[PDB]
């Protein structure tokens, strides 16, 4: 949408820097999902618990990288 | 070049196009630009996003083959926006 009202043009402007990362995050929730789901039905409980264990980072990790991206985005374009 | 964003004008020419016709021979001049176009627009908008999303149907193999909804889900809706995003 956003796209489609911008004329083509030759270098990556800020927007752009916006939605990719955006993007990246909901890319690497996806990663997670297989990444979780895999080392889960492993047989041994050894990989069960850490497939556990990346949840509860995640759930965490995620949100403080993503408002640590905010800041580093907004200091750098806001100015 | 400024007030071309879409373009680069990368070379020009200046040619004679003189042509005779049912009315007579007429003298004629004839100046040429190249224009280029601007990839950073395509690889963002079209390259970039295809391969973000081959990939992303690739996470389905890594899924396992008893959750088959999981890997439905993932190949149809990139198989999806694929043709949305080709029109
Ligand atoms: C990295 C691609 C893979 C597929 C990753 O994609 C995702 C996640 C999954 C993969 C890991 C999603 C993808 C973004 C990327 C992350 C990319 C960035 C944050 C930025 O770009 C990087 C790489 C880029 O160089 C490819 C680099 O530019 C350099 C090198 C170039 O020369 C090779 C040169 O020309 C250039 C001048 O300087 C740049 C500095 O930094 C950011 C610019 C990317 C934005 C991407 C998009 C913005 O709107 C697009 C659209 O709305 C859409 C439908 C999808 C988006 C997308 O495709 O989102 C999108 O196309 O990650
Ligand atoms: C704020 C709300 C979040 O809610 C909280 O999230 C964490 C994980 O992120 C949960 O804690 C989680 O990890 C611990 C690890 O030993 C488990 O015992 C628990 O089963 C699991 O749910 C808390 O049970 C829940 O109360
Ligand atoms: C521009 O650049 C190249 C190099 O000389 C040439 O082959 C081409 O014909 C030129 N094009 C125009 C439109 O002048
Ligand atoms: C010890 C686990 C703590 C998990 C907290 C998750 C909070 C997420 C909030 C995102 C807005
Ligand atoms: C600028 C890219 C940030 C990606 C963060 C992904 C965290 C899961
Ligand atoms: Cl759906």
């Amino acid at each position: 949408g956003i796209n489609s009202q911008l004329p083509p043009v030759s270098y990556i402007k800020a927007i752009d820097v916006w939605i990719g990362a955006c993007m990246t995050f909901i890319f690497c929730a996806l990663l997670e999902f297989a990444l979780v789901n895999h080392i889960a039905n492993a047989g041994t409980t050894e990989w069960n618990d850490i497939s556990k264990r990346v949840d509860l980072i995640s759930r965490a990790l995620f949100p403080v990288l993503f408002f640590v991206f905010n800041i580093l985005y907004w200091s750098r374009f806001g100015h | 070049s400024s007030s071309l964003p879409s373009f680069q004008l990368t070379n020009t020419s200046t040619t004679y196009c003189t042509s005779v016709t049912n009315t007579g021979i007429y003298s004629c001049l004839r100046t040429t630009i190249q224009l280029k176009r601007e990839f950073s627009f395509y690889l963002l908008q079209l390259y970039i996003p295809s391969c973000m999303l081959v990939i992303v149907s690739w996470v389905s193999f890594w899924f396992d083959r008893t959750a088959i909804p999981a890997r439905v889900t993932l190949g149809v809706t990139t198989l999806l926006t694929m043709t949305a995003q080709s029109a």
